[PDB]
DNA sequence: TAAATGACATAGGAAAACTGAAAGGGAGAAG
DNA sequence: ACTTCTCCCTTTCAGTTTTCCTATGTCATTT
């Protein structure tokens, strides 16, 4: 009448600690996925400027 | 052979566990290197946006 | 019945050392080492619990007849009773090791 | 000055000043105090300042630089009860998720 | 048939609170 | 005015016991 109760509150509690541990999983693959997407834009939009660079010097220093 | 199967199955258990946490590990650590690589270029487009304006705008135009 | 210190009376288990698993790995009685099997495994017999239950009906915790084994518990305090004993140490920890599972704790001092 | 335990404890209880700590008896013989442990995260001097108040009483904790110290209020309380024969713990609800608390009789 | 793995229910832990029993203050009371 | 008690709560002794979490053993399913 306390233990038997007791062991419920630690199997629901476990339910939830690994349900919630999937979770975090989720949330995480999520991001790799984000991060790879806005990075390789990134990297396009950091050359497009580069290519400038180049650009610039070539016309500025006429 | 009851004992040598759930000796076996246990081992195992331990096997596709330490195989689980390494992915974790590995994806956390892709994690953090992405944002860590995402944040270089968010700098660079900075440094470069800078650059491109003020080597145009004040040594052409 | 004076309550037994735990350190004076797990000594002296050691010394006598009747019960299996629990005995010096150092003849210079300096490093000692307890049975730990998980109590998880069906194949588990009190063999794997001889100190945890003994120290608790050593002190009273566990008075055979009235009680309900309990062996996560007598395992907990009993760690947990070592473990702010500052003049011993785990050194090993072999508790998951597939074939005699165990600690090994070391006496110490400074 | 210097207060004396008993009487003080009472006059807290007929004040009434503190949520989770009063009389649970009308002829006011079993009162009743919150007992949170002190680890739950939802868990900040609220749910200790009876032991808070005997400090502060007693001149012991004195709110400046006084680092509050919950455990020692808490232990300190209980202590002072304990060996005051002719009071008895009746119930030990400490543990209980929603309201931790121990209840206090006197031995009539 | 034999490893892997997904699901559960229990067991194991590090830190820090918490405890009864037992020795300590300390500020008045006694002498 | 100075020492010894006392009365009354504080401390500490020596382990327990909570909280919050993690790690395993054992199925039931897959692969």
């Amino acid at each position: 009448m306390k233990a038997e109760r007791k062991r419920m509150r630690n199997r629901i509690a476990a339910s939830k600690s690994r349900k919630r541990k999937l979770e975090r999983i989720a949330r995480l693959e999520e991001k790799v996925k984000t991060l790879k997407a806005q990075n390789s834009e990134l990297a396009s939009t950091a050359n497009m400027l580069r290519e400038q660079v180049a650009q610039l010097k070539q016309k500025v220093m006429n | 052979k009851r004992r040598k199967f759930l000796e076996r199955n246990r081992a195992a258990a331990s096997r596709s566990r330490q195989k689980r946490k390494v992915w974790v590990q590995s994806l956390e650590k892709k994690a953090e290197d992405l944002s860590s690589l995402n944040g270089q270029l968010q700098s660079e487009v900075t440094l470069l946006r800078n650059e491109v304006a003020q080597l145009k705008q004040l040594l052409l135009a | 019945t004076p309550k037994p210190r735990i350190l004076p009376w797990l000594v002296s288990q050691l010394d006598l050392g009747q019960l299996e698993g629990v005995a010096w790995v150092n003849k210079s009685r300096t490093r000692f080492r307890i049975p730990w099997k998980h109590g998880l495994r069906q194949d588990a017999q009190q063999e794997d619990f001889g100190i945890f239950q003994a120290w608790a009906e050593a002190t009273g915790a566990y008075v055979p007849g009235r009680d309900k084994p309990d062996l996560p518990t007598w395992k907990r305090n009993f760690r947990s009773a070592l473990n702010r004993k500052e003049g011993l140490r785990l050194a090993e920890d072999r508790s998951k090791d597939p074939h005699d599972p165990h600690k090994i704790y070391e006496f110490v001092n400074s």
